């Protein structure tokens, strides 16, 4: 709940 | 070494890497980290505690336990041991790099605690305060004219800002209870989370500059972006490779893949895009070039 990953 | 490099160089010239190649390459890396969740190879249990879960800027970006930067410097009853940060091993030993996220309002004080605890001299900010509309990092530094900003018991002022072509070197003065230190904050703007520079050239000037201040691993160098993975990764992979070059110990089996794979078992998601992966490659190929020069 608030992500990154990423790209 | 002279022959290791020119081989490296001639192969790169002999077979150009394509975008489809680099995307195939990067997918392998995403696969490994996903196989680390499945297998529980590197639990992230501390980060997952309800007492810690909101100290993470991104919910899927959770530091591994075994490599986490633990805090023990106490400045109040509310001081706890958790920060979103991992040590990354350098060429010669552990704890060469601290890879962390941009501080949140509630972790500004943690941030300074960490800096102070580990006697960090060098802070690399590969990040902007705002990026695509969103706040990416809170202000933990001071600027000229501003005097001392206060983080818990830490007092942070700025003597000098050296504005270079593509980043700023800020000379910070950090007073903690009675003692004063100097930290060099290297702040690189116009490089968003995720895109990439050009050229590779400012990034190499930045690392060149950093290494002028600290040539060894005596103390960790602190590297952060918003997440502490992407832009962070790029810098650690490039710096580490340059150390191997400069000390003339690049192995015969050298691989950008392998380095990054190794870094990724230490801080999750290091180098977050195939474009960033390419950037480390092109940067490394430029360093080899410049090292052939140092030979000739």
């Amino acid at each position: 709940d608030n992500e990154y990953t990423a790209r | 070494q002279r022959e290791i490099l020119q081989k490296f160089l001639d192969e790169a010239q002999s077979k150009k890497i394509t975008k489809e190649e680099f995307a195939n390459e990067f997918l392998k890396l995403k696969r490994q980290s996903t196989k680390y969740k499945a297998d529980k190879t590197y639990p992230t249990t501390v980060a997952e505690k309800p007492k810690n879960i909101k100290k993470n800027r991104y919910k899927d970006i959770l530091p591994y336990d075994y490599s986490r930067v633990e805090l023990s410097l106490i400045t109040s009853d509310e001081d706890s041991s958790y920060i979103n940060a991992n040590f990354i091993k350098g060429v010669y030993g552990p704890k060469a790099y601290i890879a962390t996220q941009g501080p949140l309002s509630t972790t500004l004080l943690d941030f300074w605690r960490m800096i102070w605890e580990y006697s960090v001299l060098i802070i690399v900010m590969a990040c902007m305060e705002y990026e695509m509309g969103k706040k990416k990092c809170e202000r933990y530094w001071a600027e000229p004219g501003e005097m001392q900003l206060e983080f818990g018991p830490f007092s942070v002022s700025c003597e000098a800002e050296k504005r270079k072509s593509d980043y700023i070197i800020r000379t910070l003065k950090v007073k903690f209870n009675s003692e004063t230190r100097t930290i060099y904050q290297f702040h690189y703007k116009n490089w968003p989370a995720h895109d990439v520079p050009s050229s590779i050239d400012p990034i190499l000037e930045l690392i060149w500059d950093v290494r002028c201040y600290q040539e060894d691993d005596s103390v960790p160098i602190c590297i952060h972006s918003s997440a502490g993975c992407g832009r962070t990764g790029v810098i650690c992979a490039i710096d580490y490779t340059w150390m191997l070059l400069k000390d003339g110990i690049i192995p015969e089996n050298f691989s950008v893949f392998s380095l990054i794979r190794e870094m990724r078992t230490q801080r999750p998601s290091l180098v977050q895009t195939q474009e960033q992966y390419e950037l480390v490659y092109n940067a490394v190929l430029e360093l080899f070039k410049r090292q052939m020069d140092v030979i000739r």
